[PDB]
């Protein structure tokens, strides 16, 4: 695969700034800040959830067994 | 040049795309690290465990290069981990040949790794290389003969020490030919990228952008391999291979490598031999039936909810795996280990494909 | 410096060239500059001068670009600037 | 030579104004250099 | 409704925040490719157009302003018709190779 | 009026120059514009005298790409000196 002859394109313009006359920082946390924030947000319904899952198994499995060697649970 | 400075590369691929370079670089540092322990091991089971300490008290920097082979194997893991996962969740498997050879990597870095934890002789070698090579003895009929024939007697011994050292000197080297091959198969397709849309409209030059990027990677990689190496060598260890290997005595707590964890867990759960074993087989060798179990319409899990709530729910059953590996075979570990080993495959044989079809549904396709 | 003195001369070629070299360089220079003075600066020119005067506006400089039609191997700007050095 | 033809060649009109010269007047005359864009007149 | 949870699940894979329209993000394989390769110059050109902005979002880890998703109510499908002759076409020759 | 307006803050007789290459001579070349150009305008005001400011060069790409047609185009250049820099020879 190479440049040249990946695919048809027209009528798209881009335009572009050399490296050295902008900032490689802009709006790092003014704008980062908020755009991690959505990222996350957007996302823990589906990632969460599984781990909660995990950790209430890990803890009920764990003094579930402790209990279990003891004279009175 | 073309295989490399202008090769085409998605302007939106992320840092999950990292750990194929950093697999590269984990397995360089094996080979690096492996190479220079070399020089100093001895294979005789009379002097193997007395080589390794000499390693690390009386050859200069013989102990950073020791335990930076010993965690490299464990970011190996980690990075093999995170590189299939990303793979799954994207939709990467549909470039066939790629994903199959990847499959071949997985499970020769498992073998490689394996033998290599036997060098040094110490509880965890011995009962390593006793019950992995066992894993054999549930073929029907030549079972048994195999598992002599592999440890050259009755019995794990010196014979089987000398030849595991031969074997795990080498395996890397096809692991590296191996790769190049998995390399190859993707530069006919270039990547895929976190839409799964064909990525063909934008694509920039992977030098200097990826390069960059795949740098600043392998300093993060290194971070985290020094972290362990000076602060933490023996944390991902296990204390029991500190003591001489004993064949009179199987230690009560003994306990898989982290990385075999899950896998460990899943063969336990059934109280068969051949059960077991098949299960074993099965929990790895079942990422070859991935791309034959995709149903959707869609080939990243990015734009399908129902479908990235099932993959995390894959993860976290990992994660208990992994921790049921890690205790005894009581209750009620017993039942939960159970449990997650049918979620394991019923995840991956039935409810993903489930989901994919029912997403579909819901985009009326 | 053959090439540019020929250029020069031979342009300066009929009534209409010359009349707009004349409107033109009045506006630009405020005089117009004789061949003879093209000539000295002409040969003035050596090897070093060129190395001297190229690096000064070449050397490691961004350059602005402009493409347009089937242009998708038109290298990336990063390349591009990096060909300045 | 030096100086670079008025068109290079490789290998729009849609107003009057544009069109106006468009018409030949003369007959035609080809022309190939070592240094120079060809041409043909007229 | 079915078509309660479908608005729903719409917002919820959310192509439609990279403006893009469904079919734009079909897994591409041979019947897909052939049926691309068969759209009128105009809508070949807005597919480009719409997975390149798309691309972009994407590598900026960014999405559309609200106002610019694309609408539920208005997401057709544009590649259906080509699409589903094409298969026709090859099932029609997968027939004619078993008899 | 933008067109007057124009015309009026520009055409002014400091800012022109009328040329001539031929047979002809200079002094009667002279004559002739103190005979027709006498009366141009010499003086917009001082609130007009139209100067130009530097203009700033960005390095930069813009491409255009349309893979209908033929042949591609690309231009690429540095800044340059400007008309009166000796090193523009
Ligand atoms: C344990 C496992 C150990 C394994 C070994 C380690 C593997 C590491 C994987 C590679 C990740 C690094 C990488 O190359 O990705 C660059 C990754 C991409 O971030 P970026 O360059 O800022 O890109 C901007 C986003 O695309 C645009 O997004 P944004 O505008 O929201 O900004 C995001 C950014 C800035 O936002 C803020 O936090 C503010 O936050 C950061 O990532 C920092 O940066 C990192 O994650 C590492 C930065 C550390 C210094
Ligand atoms: C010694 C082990 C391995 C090495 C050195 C390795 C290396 C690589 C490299 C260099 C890339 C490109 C960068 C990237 O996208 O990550 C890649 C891509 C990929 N690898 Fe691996 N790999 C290994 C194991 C595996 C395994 C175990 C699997 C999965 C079972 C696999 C599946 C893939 C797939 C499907 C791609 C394409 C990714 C995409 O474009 O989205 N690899 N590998
Ligand atoms: C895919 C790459 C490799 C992996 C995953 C790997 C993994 C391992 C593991 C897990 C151990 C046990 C470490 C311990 O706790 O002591 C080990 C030991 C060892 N490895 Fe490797 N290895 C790799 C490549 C190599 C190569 C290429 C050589 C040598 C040519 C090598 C030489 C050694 C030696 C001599 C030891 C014994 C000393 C020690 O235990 O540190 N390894 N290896
Ligand atoms: C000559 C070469 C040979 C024979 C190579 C054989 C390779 C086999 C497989 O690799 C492909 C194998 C390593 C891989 O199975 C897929 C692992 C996940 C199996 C994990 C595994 O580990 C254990 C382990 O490490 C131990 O340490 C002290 C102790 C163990 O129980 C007491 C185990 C164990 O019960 C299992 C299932
Ligand atoms: C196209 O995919 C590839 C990479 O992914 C970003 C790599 O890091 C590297 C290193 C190679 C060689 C490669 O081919």
């Amino acid at each position: 695969r190479q440049f040249g002859h990946l695919t048809r394109v027209r009528h798209v313009i881009t335009y572009s700034l050399s490296p050295f006359e902008q900032r490689a920082f802009p709006h790092y946390f003014s704008k980062g800040i908020p755009n991690v924030l959505r990222r996350t947000r957007a996302c823990i319904l589906r990632v969460a959830p599984p781990f909660v899952a995990f950790y209430l198994v890990y803890t009920w499995g764990t003094q579930e067994f402790e209990k279990s060697k003891r004279k009175n649970p | 040049n073309n295989a490399f400075i202008d090769l085409p590369a998605p302007s939106n691929i992320s840092s999950w795309w990292n750990f194929g370079s950093l697999l590269g670089i984990c397995l360089i540092l094996q080979i690096l690290t492996g190479l220079f322990l070399a020089m100093h091991y001895t294979s005789d089971t009379t002097t193997a465990f007395s080589s390794v300490t000499h390693i690390c008290r009386d050859v200069n920097y013989g102990w950073i290069i020791r335990y930076m082979h010993a965690n490299g194997a464990s970011m190996f893991f980690i990075c093999l981990y995170m590189h299939v996962g990303r793979g799954l969740y994207y939709g990467s498997y549909t470039f066939l040949e790629t994903w199959n050879i990847g499959v071949i990597l997985l499970l020769t870095v498992m073998a490689t790794a394996f033998m290599g934890y036997v060098l040094p002789w110490g509880q965890m070698s011995f009962w390593g290389a006793t019950v992995i090579t066992n894993l054999l003895s549930a073929i029907p009929y030549i079972g048994t003969n195999l598992v002599e024939w592999i440890w050259g007697g009755f019995s794990v011994d010196k014979a089987t020490l000398t030849r595991f050292f031969a074997f795990h000197f080498i395996l890397p080297f096809i692991i590296m030919a191996i790769a190049m091959v998995h390399l190859l198969f993707l530069h006919e397709t270039g990547s895929n990228n976190p839409t799964g849309i064909s990525s063909d409209v934008d694509k920039i030059p992977f030098h200097p952008y990826y390069t960059i990027k795949d740098i600043l990677g392998a300093l993060l990689l290194i971070l985290a391999l020094m972290l362990l190496v000076l602060f933490a060598p023996d944390l991902l260890g296990d204390p029991d291979n500190y003591t001489p290997a004993n064949p009179l005595n199987t230690p009560p707590h003994i306990k898989p490598e982290w990385y075999f964890l899950f896998a460990y867990a899943i063969l336990r759960s059934i109280p068969n031999k051949l059960g077991g074993v098949l299960a074993l087989a099965f929990s790895i060798l079942i990422l070859a039936l991935i791309p034959l179990l995709h149903t959707s319409k869609q080939r990243s899990m990015m734009f399908r909810p129902l479908s990235q709530c099932l993959f995390w729910a894959l993860v976290a059953d990992l994660l208990t795996l992994t921790w049921i590996g890690g205790q005894p075979v009581e209750h009620p570990y017993i039942t939960i280990g159970q449990l997650a080993s049918v979620l394991y495959f019923l995840l991956i044989l039935v409810l993903m494909p489930t989901a994919g079809t029912i997403e579909n549904k819901l985009l009326k396709w | 410096k053959n090439l540019l003195r020929n250029a020069l001369v031979s342009h300066l070629d009929g009534t209409t060239p010359v009349c707009e070299d004349i409107g033109r360089s009045l506006l630009t220079y405020g005089r117009r500059i004789p061949l003879a003075e093209w000539e000295s600066r002409i040969a003035e020119v050596d090897a070093r001068v060129v190395r001297e005067v190229c690096s000064k506006y070449f050397y490691d400089q961004c350059p602005a670009v402009a493409g347009f039609g089937p242009i998708e191997q038109l290298p990336d700007y990063n390349r591009i600037r990096s060909g300045m050095f | 030579a030096a100086v670079p033809a008025t068109s290079e060649s490789p290998v729009s009109v849609l107003c009057r104004e544009s069109l106006r010269g468009q018409a030949a007047g003369r007959p035609l005359v080809a022309s190939v250099s070592l240094n120079v864009p060809a041409s043909v007149r007229y | 409704w079915l078509e309660g949870i479908r608005k729903w699940y719409y917002n919820a894979a959310g192509f439609n925040k990279l403006g893009l329209m469904r079919d734009d993000t079909i897994h591409e394989n041979d019947d897909v490719k052939e049926a691309i390769r068969r759209l009128p110059e105009n809508l070949y050109d807005d597919r480009v157009f719409r997975i390149k902005r798309a691309l972009d979002l994407s590598m900026r880890q960014q999405i559309l302003p609200k106002e610019q998703w694309t609408k539920y109510e208005e997401d057709k499908s544009y590649l259906e018709p080509y699409l589903k002759e094409v298969i026709r076409e090859r099932k029609e020759r997968e027939e004619w190779a078993k008899k | 009026a933008d067109l007057t307006e124009y015309l009026s803050r520009h055409y002014k007789a400091p800012r022109m120059v009328l040329a001539a290459a031929g047979g002809l001579e200079h002094r009667q070349l002279l004559d002739l514009a103190q005979k027709h150009f006498s009366g141009l305008s010499g003086t917009y005001d001082e609130d007009a005298v139209p100067t130009l400011s530097p203009c700033r060069f960005t390095g930069s790409q813009i491409c255009h790409r349309e893979d209908g047609l033929p042949l591609a185009h690309v231009a690429i250049a540095v800044e340059g000196p400007g008309w009166a820099h000796p090193d523009n020879v």
